[PDB]
């Protein structure tokens, strides 16, 4: 009696899958959905390594901090990591204006370029420039102050009023950076600017602004009463932007000239940086992006998986290696 | 009861994707086969692929996108951007779950009905001139060597050469 | 090898969203015809146009809503603005995809499930009185004319009017 | 006309879920009985319990979170902050209604082809011993006691055992 | 011998569609669930039109921009259009404070009415308002000024604190706008308003805030050196303004009065504007909104359809033309 | 002619479901996945009480307005409860500045602690205390004055710069408010701090800032064409905060103390607040969160259901009462 069955094979598996119906069915084959490891390293994104400042912030690296000129820097970047060693910054106790915001438009450029928008050396005939360090900012054991800013003194018993503008001739946006004092008593204003009754100005075709000394009592901070703000500002290509003060301008010595990409971010990562390219990086490692969900982390850069929660995703494909209820 | 796990030792067989296939196994005075249908575990295997390309590729939506930072005087944006992480992470992470689970219970469904789809197909040519004997076999009321059993695996069957012989048995085999 | 498609000429037949029907093809003395089963073709009309009705009516949430403008210092804001935008563009591709290719592998089997499921309904009712023979066909072991058929394709069947010539007609036709 | 309600009298009958049970109805010499099949139903109850609790447990992924203030000249953020809002409102609303009125067509289909399958299974155990009558009814062609009818309802029927009876009584009752 | 054969039927068709387990199966019918179209119109929403700013931007037709002067205005509308070309806004070099919370605030309003808040015939009999226009803000060939605000400058060699109120009688809130000047030198400073060391005071019940010139050299725009910022400011219904000052008030003249809507926004699109009506409207042209998915511009205005990336999404609903494997 | 049938069995039932192809099918049984009620009250998170401001807001409550005295403090809360009537805060017409992340950082409190961070009796020898109330906060019919902070005056025409600051051993931050005063007209500078050209400054090591009198005329609020803005700034544990001044200052007098919360919020609600437990609480009253959707408010503070504009969603479960057309 010739005898013919229908029926399937399958092959010898330990793939196991979840169902709505079933908890723990071995199949015989499923494709992971789930990005869930990381090579351990923060390469490239486009193409470009990320920026990496060493044992100093943003902060620290745009005005000159002294630790910071330990650092190379290219004329470009897809990002920017600080690490947990990233501690110097603006080492003269004061505040950053639009911090937060600087540091996202800096994220990603293009074409930098450090230069000298008013030299030390001929820019202040009427003033002083070469006193003006502090113990706060010291190099090398001794006292001194910011590579990219310069501060300005009354060069004897004076302080006339002064006035000098850049004009940005260069292809790009200039982000010029300064400062102003606030000492913490009208001595020292004195000292210092001889001008109790002094101001600072500065002008572009997009931003005005005055700023006076707030003199006033307060902690140490390093070891310094006084405190000084720092402000920043994007200059545009045919734009001129104007400088004019009777006292307190840590004045603008090195600018920068750049192109801004779309929209990087910063990244903190003790990881070291390599040589490979992602799609999608994160901060404990890059990821392959060919997979629809990941769960190392939310936070992440590039055109990534969805951060998902999941442990495993396996999408069954296979036969069952016990068959269903339904066949017997 | 329907149909059986084809007792296949356990080969290489087929293509991955599904790692296995849908087929007969007969017996005859020749000896005993084990053979896997190819045009219906084929059509399996190019729509599950199909399937696990689209639950991939249908994604591949991602655009350069990050994460952000704000001061002490910012706790509210800080927050909102949180409120706006976690409601994705919770949308993504049920859709994804329950994707999968639902998903999977249809896959696995989806063999199932193609082996006894297949079973359906194999009833169809033979009719009267076999007998139908429980857990996906037929019994063959007449002489089925291994040409035949050919025709059978390939849809090509052809009842009305054993008709009349098959008859004879069956008049006085079963009934 | 399960059922056919109906070979009528290609009428303007039945109504929208489907756009065909659930029927059959007789032949007999009398000669051939094709009818559509009402209760059946209606039925799912009725079903796939709650279901397409259901993909567009729950969505009907939308409100006023829009789109923003920021400032050279609030980059932030506008990057976390569009976070939201991207975001929710990802989700609705994706489930707005998934979900019609998924739903559409289902409306397609509904379709040959009905098929199936109706001839096992006439399965049902003619019983011995028919023989099975391949390709969703029943062959008569009775004289069926067009009245005969009429019951046949409407549910009302009479097995035991027939079953004595049946079967006569059987134990000398086939066995 | 594939199935029938088991006309129980409305039992407090089985475990919750599923409210009700896939089973039999017989008619012998010593009398009609009506028994729920444990195997098929209870597998059933699994199920669904399995799939309702992924439908739960697979969302308990919130964590602390809320709702904001702004002031007037926040007018930008807070409707930012509704767009999210009102964004996740319409992402959820959309898919909680779709995924329960898909997944319930799935559920009833579901039930529908246990009771089904298990037809399949009976007449796999029968063959040649019943008559397949409508209605998702098999007749015997032998008598059929308590015993045997228990040996039906948990899968050990003895085929052998009674087809020479089968085979006379069908022999001469039909064909 | 007869026979009969259930089968199913299926009509001439080419529509395709897409499943999981198929690339392009040809069914007898689908519906589409994409909106892929627009009328390529501004049409209105909430059957309102929304307001038309032409050769110039919501500044400049707050403030009285000469240019804008070619204008109309309605009482009311659902969201407001710009367009590529409505470059004249603050025509005297400055800054719009909060310009942007003011836009959001002004899309959807509902009973517009500009009044003249301090007249110029008589609110200033000791101050000069003859005299005061610049080439910034020409109209017709001759130095101008806004037609909305009103530039105070010394009757002669005197600018006598000057303070005036208004208080607020409409049933609605009203708008206020004003600006303060700000001279490129101290020169311009007496010549103007006589009065080295002077301010400019505002105060409502809910807004209290102090000016002063910032008196700083700087470039050119549209030939001036000097800048002023324009303030605004919603007055309440029963509040009363009041203005105080000895110098670079740039009063206002007219105020507005209006009720604001809900929540609309603005649309920069340089399609017409029509009198048909829409649920929904995007930047090209208005779009139905009975489908619930949309694929011409995620910025949309209106109860509208997500915006999808999606080319095409059809839901099959008829039966396959060419027959399925499973039915062979 | 024995005979077996196969079917099904279903128990009475009203459940009622939909499906995508049916509107109102009997099923005989269904699980509610909709969370669709609450308790009504606003109960503990994290197991702790929310803070419960009475017939006041966080303003009245922080600075120590009087009517706000009639009510308790606990050492710690997850929420805040504003009613609709905390009509009492700011009595004295002003502005707070960033009221809003003050609001924010306050509403999960671990430590709660009010102290006296410069005395009354001895912290003002030159100045005077004793003096400096007003209609504006009135307490018991009289002229009064916050409880928390202090109106310094002159003493007798003079007001001798004054400079105190605190150190802050406590081992958490402290909150420290102040207020600086504007009044209208150089007469009532002079009444209460003759000193014309005063100001106030007021340093941490990591908060520089002056302020000066505004003094202007203004609408009378509460009676008072003065004004008044209030401050605040978190003070960190070594840290030492230090004001200095020559008129306006509203001295602190009682400070606060506290560890700041992961991150809660404020809910408006006239429900009463009672001793049970919530993983999720709405404004309306708590809710059960074991189901995975909730209808109640989208505004929720826990680890909630999510907010779905559904009205019931049944997931069947059971068996159909009337059998499907499919198995007739
Ligand atoms: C309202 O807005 C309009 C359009 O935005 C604006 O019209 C411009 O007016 C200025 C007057 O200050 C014109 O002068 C320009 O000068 C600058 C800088 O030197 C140049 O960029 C321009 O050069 C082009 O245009 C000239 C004439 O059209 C040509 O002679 C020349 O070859 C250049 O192609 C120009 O000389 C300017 O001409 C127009 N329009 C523009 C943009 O060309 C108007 O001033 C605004 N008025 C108010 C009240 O706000
Ligand atoms: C650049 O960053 C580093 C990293 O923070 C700074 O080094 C640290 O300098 C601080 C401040 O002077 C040191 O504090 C001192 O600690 C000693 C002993 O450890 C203590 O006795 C002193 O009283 C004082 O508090 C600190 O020790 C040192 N590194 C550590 C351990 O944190 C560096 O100051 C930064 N310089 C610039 C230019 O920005
Ligand atoms: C604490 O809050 C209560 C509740 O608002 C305040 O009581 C109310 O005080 C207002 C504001 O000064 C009074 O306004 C006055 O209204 C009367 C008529 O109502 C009118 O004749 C006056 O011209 C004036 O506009 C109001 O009468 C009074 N209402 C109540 C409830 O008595 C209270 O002032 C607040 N006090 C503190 C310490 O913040
Ligand atoms: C099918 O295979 C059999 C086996 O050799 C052969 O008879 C037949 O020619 C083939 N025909 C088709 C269409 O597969
Ligand atoms: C868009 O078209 C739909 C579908 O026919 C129509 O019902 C609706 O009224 C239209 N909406 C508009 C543009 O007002
Ligand atoms: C099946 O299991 C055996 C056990 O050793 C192994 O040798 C064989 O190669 C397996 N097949 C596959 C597909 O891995
Ligand atoms: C699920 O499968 C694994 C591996 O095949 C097995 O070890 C485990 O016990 C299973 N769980 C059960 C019993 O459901
Ligand atoms: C569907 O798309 C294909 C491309 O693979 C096209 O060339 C073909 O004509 C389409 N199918 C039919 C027959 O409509
Ligand atoms: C569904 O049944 C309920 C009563 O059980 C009724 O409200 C509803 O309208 C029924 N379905 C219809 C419209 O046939």
């Amino acid at each position: 009696e010739d005898t013919i069955c229908i029926g399937y094979h399958a092959n010898n598996s330990t793939d196991t899958v979840d169902t709505v119906l079933e908890k723990n069915v071995t199949v015989t084959h499923s494709v992971n959905l789930l990005e869930d490891s990381h090579n351990g390293k923060l390469c490239k994104l486009k193409g470009i390594a990320p920026l990496q400042l060493g044992k100093c912030n943003i902060a620290g690296w745009l005005l000159g901090n002294p630790e910071c000129d330990l650092l190379l820097t290219a004329s470009s970047w897809s990002y920017i990591v600080e690490t947990s060693n990233s501690e110097n910054g603006t080492c003269y106790p004061g505040d950053f204006i639009d911090y937060e915001e600087l540091r996202e438009q800096l994220s990603s450029v293009s074409s930098f370029e450090k230069f000298e928008i008013f030299p030390k050396t001929s820019s202040w005939p009427n003033h002083e420039t070469t006193k003006g360090v502090t113990a706060a900012c010291s190099y090398a054991g001794a006292s001194s102050f910011y590579r990219n800013l310069l501060w300005l003194t009354k060069k004897g018993s004076s302080y006339p009023k002064l006035s000098k503008s850049y004009v940005n001739n260069k292809g790009k946006e200039v982000l010029v950076l300064w400062g102003v004092h606030h000492p913490p008593t009208g001595t020292d204003q004195q000292s210092l600017y001889q001008n109790a009754d002094a101001y600072v100005s500065v002008g572009s075709s997009k931003y005005n602004r005055r700023f006076t000394p707030e003199i006033a009592a307060r902690p140490k901070v390093r070891d310094q009463a006084g405190r000084m703000n720092y402000y920043w500002t994007l200059l545009e290509p045919g734009d001129t932007i104007t400088f004019e003060a009777t006292g307190n301008l840590i004045a603008p010595w090195y600018a920068f000239a750049l192109n801004r990409g779309s929209g990087s971010g910063i990244i903190t990562s003790d990881a070291p940086v390599h040589d490979c390219n992602t799609k999608c990086q994160t901060p404990h490692g890059a990821i392959n992006s060919s997979l629809p969900f990941q769960n190392i982390h939310p936070v992440t850069i590039g055109e990534c998986p969805k951060y998902v929660r999941s442990t495993k995703l396996r999408m069954a494909t296979g036969l069952r290696n016990i068959p269903s209820i339904q066949s017997r | 009861g329907l149909f059986g796990a084809i007792a296949g030792f356990i080969e290489g067989g087929w293509t991955g994707m599904i790692d296995g296939w849908y087929g007969y196994h007969h017996q005859n005075e020749q000896g005993s086969g084990y053979a896997a249908d190819q045009k219906s575990t084929q059509n399996a295997i190019d729509g599950i692929t199909n399937k696990v390309n689209s639950v991939i590729e249908k994604m591949n939506t991602q655009f350069t996108a990050v994460g952000k930072e704000f001061n002490n005087l910012e706790r509210r944006i800080e927050n909102l951007n949180k409120k706006v992480d976690d409601g994705f992470l919770d949308i993504w992470t049920y859709n994804a779950e329950l994707l999968v689970l639902l998903e999977n219970e249809r896959t696995l469904d989806f063999h199932d009905s193609n082996v006894r789809n297949l079973y359906e197909k194999v009833k169809s040519q033979l009719k009267n001139n076999a007998k139908e004997i429980g857990n996906g076999c037929f019994e063959f009321y007449h002489k089925c060597d291994d040409a035949c059993m050919e025709s059978v695996r390939n849809g090509t069957y052809d009842y009305p050469k054993y008709s009349e012989e098959s008859k004879l048995n069956r008049e006085e085999i079963d009934g």
